[PDB]
């Protein structure tokens, strides 16, 4: 597979 | 007057800084916040910066801008599809695994490029921008959007004007999702975004290091809702220039590809310092070019990508499970689970494509239903280690009896969860057939239908396993 897969629209935490 | 807006945003930051509303008050907390937000938005003037041209009028500017900085600009064109919106269509035949798309870092918008921007001084002087790259990326978008000679102007001028994230839904559209698992992350999204807008509006208006920012007297709720939905629907994680830590980035030109089912074919190449994408399948000329976005649930597609993907083989619902500390066998089960690298209580997933449960959940259910003898055969002896290695494997059951009791457990648990929804599966298929709904409304209803169809799949799957392994006891 890939060394650095790029996930489009990766889920991040928005809870500041 | 901006003095009236500063009053209203302080009133909003308060309502969003209380704790969680409680048990059965989360729908009305959201309606109250919605009321305050809609009042503010309707006293503001939408997006603060709009463009004279139409969206497709800036795509040659984007191509020209990407070509000059080393990106691939040949083989594809921009087409406004009804279904997916804008995307890429092949102007020539493209074979599977061919490297057709590459974008060097110089074009991307990164967290660090936001630190080197006109946003810099405020960034260094604000805890929340320092802690949250995605918000920092979002303000990067707005500051370059407000900058008339910005380097990223060809990218920003080809980004959408609005989105189908829940931040754009109407009350009645979110209302379909009541009693689902999904709606709790829609409530978090609205509250969080509303809190962040009310906080940062005050910061932009009064902080000495935001004084000569272009956002100073032009930062509407719409501006922020568009910025975070822009980031949310297409942000990426890439390595740094050297390759030690990961960072968040927006990828021009390549982020214009729409999603289909498949595998990830977009990697970063540290050596030549660029994003690289190979064709996921064969694209004839005149066919749309898709990529696989990632293994994501329909709940995550709707909330964070602003669309519902119908053929989603990675769909799932959440399920809470743990050994109750009142179990007479808590200590042995907790040590077996510890030896298997499995938490005592955890949030697991029911899946759409067989098998409904992962290797980890099956191992948990197996320990969860073991007797004292079986627990000892996994804790003591020369085979104890080898016996735990196979807990997550469907071919090495502990016993017929163990399997029967855990599929009986799973069948009842999914059946119970099914009953906690306000509409049934049959009711949802009826609403889709006989009503005429917006795109956002179809999303909400297909989402709550999907949750239930996974539960129902788990019931049937657990029932056939239960009957298969009960036939084995009789022999
Ligand atoms: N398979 C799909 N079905 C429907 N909408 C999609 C699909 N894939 C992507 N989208 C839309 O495209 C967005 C992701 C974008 N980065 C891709 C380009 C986008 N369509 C645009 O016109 O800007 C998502 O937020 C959705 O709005």
């Amino acid at each position: 597979t890939l060394k650095y897969p790029i996930e489009h629209g990766i889920i991040t935490n928005w809870d500041d | 007057s901006p003095k009236e807006i500063l009053n209203l945003t302080s009133e909003l930051l308060q309502k969003c800084s209380s704790p969680a509303p409680g048990p059965g008050k989360e729908w009305e907390e959201y309606v109250q916040i919605r009321t305050l937000v809609e009042k503010i938005r309707k006293k503001q003037k939408g997006l603060s910066v709009t463009f004279d041209g139409k969206r497709e009028d800036y795509f040659p500017d984007l191509m020209k801008w990407a070509s000059e900085n080393g990106a691939s600009v040949e083989g594809f064109e921009m087409v406004n599809f009804k279904e997916e919106g804008f995307g890429l269509r092949a102007t020539r035949d493209i074979k599977a695994e061919e490297l057709f798309l590459w974008v060097p870092r110089k074009l991307l918008m990164t967290v660090e490029s936001a630190k080197n921007s006109v946003l810099g001084p405020l960034y260094s002087q604000d805890r929340i921008l320092q802690a949250m790259g995605n918000i920092a990326l979002a303000f990067h978008l707005l500051c370059e959007r407000a900058s008339p000679n910005s380097f990223w102007q060809p990218y920003i001028q080809t980004l959408p004007s609005e989105y189908d994230t829940p931040l754009y839904f109407e009350e009645d559209e979110v209302r379909y999702l009541q009693s689902t698992q999904a709606i709790h992350d829609v409530f978090s999204q609205y509250k969080n975004t509303a809190r962040q807008y009310a906080y940062f509006y005050k910061v932009i208006q009064t902080h000495p290091h935001a004084n000569k920012l272009p956002l100073k007297d032009s930062f509407t709720y719409e501006d922020y809702r568009w910025a975070v939905s822009s980031v949310m629907t297409r942000q990426n994680q890439i390595p740094t220039e050297d390759g030690s830590r990961v960072t968040l980035a927006l990828i021009p030109l390549w982020d214009m590809c729409n999603h289909t089912n498949g595998l990830i074919t977009t990697g970063y190449n540290l050596e030549d310092d660029r994003c690289e994408c190979v064709a996921l399948q064969d694209f004839r000329a005149g066919e749309q070019i898709y990529i696989f976005y990632g293994t994501r649930s329909n709940a995550e597609f709707v909330i964070h990508s602003g669309f519902f993907f119908d053929n989603n083989s990675h769909d799932r619902v959440k399920i809470k499970l743990g050994v109750s500390k009142s179990d007479r066998l808590y200590a042995m089960k907790a040590e077996v689970l510890a030896r298997a690298g499995i938490p005592t209580s955890s949030v697991f997933a029911l899946h759409f494509t067989e098998p409904p449960i992962s290797a980890q959940l099956l191992a948990f259910l197996r320990v969860f239903c073991m007797t004292e003898e079986e627990l000892k055969e996994h804790l003591l002896g020369d085979s104890a280690i080898d016996r735990i290695f196979t807990l997550g494997n469907s071919e090495f059951p502990v016993s017929w009896d163990n399997e029967v009791k855990l599929w009986t457990f799973l069948e009842d648990r999914a059946s119970l969860l099914l009953k906690t929804y306000k509409t049934t599966i049959e009711e949802d298929k009826s609403v889709l057939k006989n009503h005429d709904l917006s795109v956002r409304a179809k999303m909400a209803i297909k989402l709550r239908l999907g949750e239930k169809e996974i539960l129902e799949k788990a019931v049937k799957s657990a029932a056939v396993n239960r009957e298969y392994y009960r036939q084995q006891m009789e022999e």
